[PDB]
């Protein structure tokens, strides 16, 4: 049974070294695999193939920091001085006849990048969505770090929960994280009280953003 | 084991 | 250099047919196998075909076998792969692929991947959004883009002249089973009496193309 097995996961300092492992399963000790990296939410990025006596075949524009090796059953890839944009899944791949085979993937995770506090825009129902009957409050939290945050909405001073949907942080292309959170009223609701506000909580910090009607 | 020189000829 | 460019994806009901294409450049296709990649949401690369540069020997994952068939176009550089009979799980970004191997040499043993392209299997219809203005010494404004289905969704200011500042935020999936995201630029307050600001939103699955221009 031609099988590729990867640990799920992996974390490493930024800026120290990390090596990922490819096992290979008895009986194909011999085989070249490649390596394939894919950023969350992007397609994969070919890196290089590894075969028994080390090698590489490195897809263009690959860092010097990449590099693969071998020994045995097993295949690695070891990245050096490692960047926030090396965080990403690490797929080893191989074939056999007329077959294809990858691995599960390591998801590598690049730790102690600097923290920073969110920034909050809160945008009030358009009066075109309100000549729709309908109200949304839109609360856009970007450039924070780490990805944990927590929402909170107000009508006036009153905690609100019904009508609350945000998206879980995910990492954008200036490496930190970004979320949003929308709270759904009726646009009677949206009219009958003086204020809502957007509250938004990260690393005990609280930063609060108000809209009125 | 075997690995053949491309795996859809 | 290389390139796969793919196109055809889209939302599809339970047993019914899509075909998804791959245009390849860059390269002599006909000298090189071709295969399909296949990732479900939160999953793990899976292969799905693969077939011979001639176009006389086709392989497939046991998962997909006899419900699709790849075939190629050797002067067009198409690499197609045609689905019947799809299912829920179906589901999944495609991807098409050139893999070396070995007996290559240098920069010919280089594997390269197209960009991807969604496949939805589902009973639920698609949507198209309604776009909202998000009005108004620097002011943000964007665009709501409510209430879709499925993915994805692309959004861009004033034709693609707009692009510093501009943050397009992964979209919501709410309980309804809809989408919403949006889409925010921070410009100069000054501007904003002289300089127009348009988003332009495109859901492909609807036929959905709208330009909203957000004003104070």
């Amino acid at each position: 049974q031609l099988v590729l097995t990867q640990s799920p996961s992996a974390s490493a300092s930024l800026g120290a070294s990390v090596r990922l492992t490819c096992t290979l399963s008895s009986g194909h000790s011999s085989y070249v695999i490649a390596w394939h990296q894919q950023q969350s939410e992007k397609g994969p990025r070919y890196l290089m193939k590894v075969n028994s006596d080390g090698s590489h075949s490195k897809g263009d524009g690959i860092p010097d920091r990449f590099s693969g090796s071998s020994s045995g059953a097993e295949r690695y890839l070891t990245i050096s001085s490692l960047q926030s944009e090396d965080e990403a899944d690490y797929y080893c791949q191989t074939w056999g006849a007329g077959i294809l085979v990858f691995g599960g993937g390591t998801k590598l995770t690049v730790l102690s990048q600097p923290k920073a506090a969110p920034s909050v825009t809160l945008f009030p129902p358009s009066s075109e969505e309100l000549q729709a009957n309908k109200a949304t409050l839109v609360c856009l939290i970007s450039d924070f770090y780490p990805g944990a945050v927590t929402v909170a909405w107000k009508a006036d001073s009153s905690p609100v929960k019904a009508g609350v949907e945000t998206t879980t942080p995910s990492k954008q292309s200036n490496n930190k994280y970004a979320a949003s959170s929308y709270l759904s009223l009726t646009p009677e609701q949206w009219k009958s009280h003086r204020s809502y506000s957007c509250q938004v909580t990260h690393e005990g910090s609280t930063v609060e953003k108000t809209v009125a009607p | 084991p075997l690995q053949p020189q491309q795996p859809f000829p | 250099e290389v390139q796969l460019l793919e196109s055809g994806g889209g939302l599809v009901q339970p047993g019914g047919s899509l075909r998804l294409s791959c245009a390849a450049s860059g390269f002599t296709f006909s000298t090189y196998a071709m295969s399909w990649v296949r990732q479900a949401p939160g999953k793990g690369l899976e292969w799905v075909s693969g077939i011979s540069g001639s176009g006389g020997s086709t392989y497939y994952a046991d998962s997909v076998k006899g419900r699709f068939t790849t075939s190629r176009d050797n002067s067009k550089n198409t690499l197609y792969l045609q689905m019947n009979s799809l299912r829920a799980e179906d589901t999944a970004v495609y991807y098409c692929a050139k893999f070396s191997g070995k007996d290559c040499s240098g920069t010919s043993c280089r594997d390269y991947w197209g960009q991807g392209t969604l496949v939805t299997v589902s009973s639920a219809s698609t949507k198209g959004p309604s776009v909202f203005p998000l009005a108004p010494g620097t002011a943000a404004l964007g665009c709501l883009v409510k209430d879709y289905f499925p993915e994805p969704v692309t959004v861009s200011w004033n034709s693609g002249a707009l692009t510093s500042g501009v943050h397009t935020f992964p979209a919501v999936l709410q309980s309804s089973g809809l989408y919403s995201l949006s889409s925010v630029v921070t410009v100069p307050s000054s501007s904003l009496g002289t300089q127009t600001y348009i988003c332009n939103v495109n859901h492909k699955p609807s036929n959905t193309k709208v330009d909203k221009k957000v004003e104070p």
